[PDB]
């Protein structure tokens, strides 16, 4: 049980992320309320078996957001600052618009491409060898939507919810080459993921609680699936099972399409500290990871509950297919 | 357990032998002590000069006065006792 | 050098030293 | 391959001393040798070549504590690992 | 500077109960205990067994050396970290 | 409590050599014999009398007397584990990897 | 010839079980192998 409250008593978590290159190791970031404590922004980071107060840290009274790493292995430390910047640091050592998102694009050839979606759609995308990192280098693409997801087969292609209601597609070569939309729904989308499996599967969940099986192959959505707080982050559970999870108002929804119907599989309040915030899955051990709207951490471990290891796996795919059955159905 | 394997001494002083090991193992942890222990035992209670090795893996070639020699394992120690001098 | 050598082993020293057992 | 570690005597009785126990090696070389043959080798034989009171010791991990006459002691090594220690009194 | 930044974190580090810093002969530098001679018996002969456990360590072969010595007793948690110089020993509550 | 118990010992994966001795310095059974037969005699009787003097510290000036060893199991990283578990006849020892 | 002795050293079968579990969980210690990134 480890539970840090490092000062984070008076903050906010806003991220929680794992690290591939050290299994074993975690980085949380958080947003202040009260500036009378140690420092403002945050990025910190700790081990599994570490002490339950963040082992390291980065000192400044800088707010910092947008963060991720690099994508070979922890070397480089990005972060997208809130007046459009962009910061870069050496892990191996001691504007009128913020950016919303950011990505590495990994080019093992060289240093890695940094895109970050600005709070008005915009992207932005560059990198530099030289580290102290310049964004003299730049490069600009008109987008509308906030949340940019890329496709992982071909990372070029991305798509967005905007508030319009409509749900934008493009790629990298031309901003303007595929400016369709996607209206399976036809609502206004704040967040995107991708099945992280066999097919070219992706999510997109909208303002209204709706859920969206955008199917690359497809302009129509596979299942217009609906639940309350899904304008809240959603993902792909680290499982052979394409588990969904939604989390507000210290309560997770949880679903198990690969065992039942779409409605919830599992849900759970919380009473540790009110109005949970981001969570983080780890693949290894079913100890779930949390924050809270007080800046507390927690984790509890419910094994019974972390594969069923025939129906899942191989049937995945089978189970997609099922769900292009059910939109034949729909029809 | 006392295993004498190899003593020139009369029965009495065999047994003394044995006994004052006893009373080194019981006292002394360290080889070096309980051979001091045995060895000034020995010089003070008969008169001379006595000599005694403990160890585990261990061999010799030595003049001895007679009947005053043991090699023996008290325990799972080898005890070489002898009197020269 | 002595005292950074010392600085380098107490490091690590340290790092395994807060590491004890638990569940 | 004698690795000579501590030394007393004269160069004379060293030479000696390492072709005794080199002559030693070769009259017991064999998986059913035995260090106290040897040893008993040794020790006669400075006996015989440079008198009495000799005493011989083979082993590698163990732990002496003897007293010896002055110019009258050796204790050395080999590649082969044995510890060879040899001294009068 | 690290000795200084090293003392400070074991101090900062909750459930010890005394801090005992030695050099690598039986100095105590600095010691959070209530009667010194205790510690003095210990930071003696510890070093001892210290140089047994090297002696052992190494009879193995020369392949690794004592980098600590952490042992956990019912009543508490002694610590030991062998440094060059020195050695880092703390009674903590082993929790 | 028996050899099945002692069978699923041996079973437990990353133990390389058991080396159970009686007090006396006995190796009744072994896995570490099993691949040198000149190791456990020399790490049983060493590590008989460092339980020994392991009894001389645990009874000297700080730990209060009448206190026992119970475990003391040690590790030597990459190089192997050796625990110590006295018994008032056994002792019994494992080299598991580390 | 005594079995006895047998059933007396399979008694150590508990106090053998949990220390095989202790040095399961003690298995590997902290590594924090040197490494270089970059270094500019």
């Amino acid at each position: 049980y480890y539970w840090s409250q490092g000062d984070q008593r008076k903050k906010n978590v806003t991220s929680i992320c794992w690290n591939p290159l050290y299994p074993d190791l975690f980085a949380v970031s958080l947003g202040s309320y009260d500036f009378t404590k140690q420092r403002m922004g945050l990025i910190c980071l700790y081990s599994l078996k570490n002490t339950t107060h963040p082992e390291y840290a980065f000192n400044c009274e800088a707010g910092v957001m947008c963060l991720d790493f690099h994508p070979k292995s922890a070397a480089l430390l990005a972060v997208g600052l809130y007046d459009g910047t962009v910061l870069v640091y050496d892990i191996r050592n001691k504007h009128t618009d913020p950016v919303w998102q950011v990505k590495w694009n990994p080019d093992t050839s060289k240093n890695y491409n940094f895109y970050s979606i600005s709070s008005d759609g915009r992207v932005m995308n560059w990198i530099l060898m030289k580290n102290k990192n310049e964004e003299e280098s730049t490069l600009i693409g008109l987008a509308c939507g906030l949340c940019f997801d890329f496709n992982k087969f071909e990372p070029h292609i991305f798509l967005v919810g905007t508030e319009e209601g409509k749900i934008h597609k493009c790629s990298r070569a031309y901003s303007g080459q595929y400016q369709e939309t996607y209206n399976g729904h036809l609502l206004a989308v704040y967040k995107v993921k991708w099945n992280n499996f066999h097919p070219r599967t992706f999510i997109s969940a909208s303002a209204d609680w709706t859920v969206r099986i955008w199917d690359s192959k497809y302009t129509s959505q596979i299942i217009c699936f609906d639940l309350s707080m899904m304008v809240v982050d959603a993902v792909w559970a680290p499982y052979s099972s394409t588990v969904f999870a939604c989390a507000t108002m210290d309560k997770v929804q949880v679903y198990d399409l690969n065992v039942d119907k779409l409605n919830k599989l599992a849900e759970q309040k919380i009473v540790k500290q009110p109005k949970l915030t981001n969570l983080s899955f780890n693949y290894k051990d079913p100890i779930l990871l949390v924050g809270d709207s007080h800046g507390g951490v927690t984790l509890v471990k419910l094994s019974p509950n972390l594969c069923k290891s025939g129906p899942e796996i191989k049937q995945t795919e089978d189970k997609k297919a099922m769900e292009e059955f059910k939109n034949v159905k729909i029809e | 357990q006392p295993v004498i394997k190899n003593s020139d001494m009369s029965v009495e002083m065999q047994k003394e032998v044995e006994e004052v090991a006893k009373k080194a193992i019981d006292y002394c942890n360290t080889d070096k002590e309980i051979a001091t222990f045995i060895k000034d035992d020995f010089r003070s209670r008969y008169h001379g000069t006595w000599h005694c090795i403990v160890g585990r893996n261990f061999g010799s070639f030595v003049t001895f006065e007679r009947s005053y020699y043991i090699y023996l394992y008290v325990g799972q120690l080898a005890i070489l006792l002898f009197k020269t001098g | 050098s002595m005292y950074s050598t010392s600085f380098k082993r107490c490091c690590k020293i340290m790092e395994r030293m807060v590491v004890q057992n638990d569940q | 391959k004698a690795i000579i570690n501590s030394s007393d005597m004269q160069g004379d009785l060293l030479q000696e001393a390492q072709d005794v126990i080199q002559s030693g090696i070769e009259n017991n070389s064999a998986p059913v040798l035995n260090i106290e043959a040897a040893c008993k080798y040794i020790k006669e034989n400075l006996d015989k070549k440079f008198g009495p009171t000799w005493q011989c010791i083979i082993g590698e991990g163990y732990a002496y504590d003897v007293t010896v006459q002055n110019n009258t002691l050796l204790f050395m090594f080999y590649n082969g690992n044995l510890a060879v220690l040899i001294f009068k009194s | 500077s690290e000795v200084e930044d090293t003392l400070n974190r074991i101090k900062t580090h909750k459930t010890v109960l005394g801090y005992l810093i030695v050099n690598s002969e039986g100095g105590v530098v600095r010691g959070a205990f209530k009667d010194e001679e205790e510690s003095k018996n210990i930071a003696n002969s510890i070093p001892l067994l210290t140089k047994k456990a090297r002696s052992v360590v190494r009879d193995l072969d020369p392949t690794n050396d004592l980098v600590f010595l952490r042992i956990q007793t019912k009543l508490n948690e002694i610590m030991v970290a062998p440094d060059d110089e020195f050695s880092l020993i703390v009674i903590q509550t082993k929790g | 409590n028996a050899d099945d118990q002692l069978k699923q010992l041996s079973a437990l994966e990353g133990a390389n050599g058991y080396v159970i001795f009686n007090e006396s310095g006995i190796p009744l059974k072994r896995h570490e014999k099993s691949i040198s037969h000149e190791k456990a005699v020399h790490i049983a009787a060493l590590v008989s009398d460092l339980w020994n003097v392991s009894k001389k510290v645990i009874q000297r000036d700080l730990k209060t007397p009448e206190n026992d060893i119970e475990v003391i199991r040690l590790r030597t990283k990459h190089s192997y584990e050796y625990i110590i578990t006295q018994s008032g006849d056994f002792t019994m020892l494992a080299i598991q990897l580390c | 010839f005594p079995q006895a002795v047998k059933d007396l050293k399979e008694g150590v079968e508990k106090c053998i079980y949990q220390n095989n579990q202790i040095d399961l969980l003690e298995e590997y210690f902290e590594g924090e192998t040197s490494e270089h990134v970059v270094e500019n």
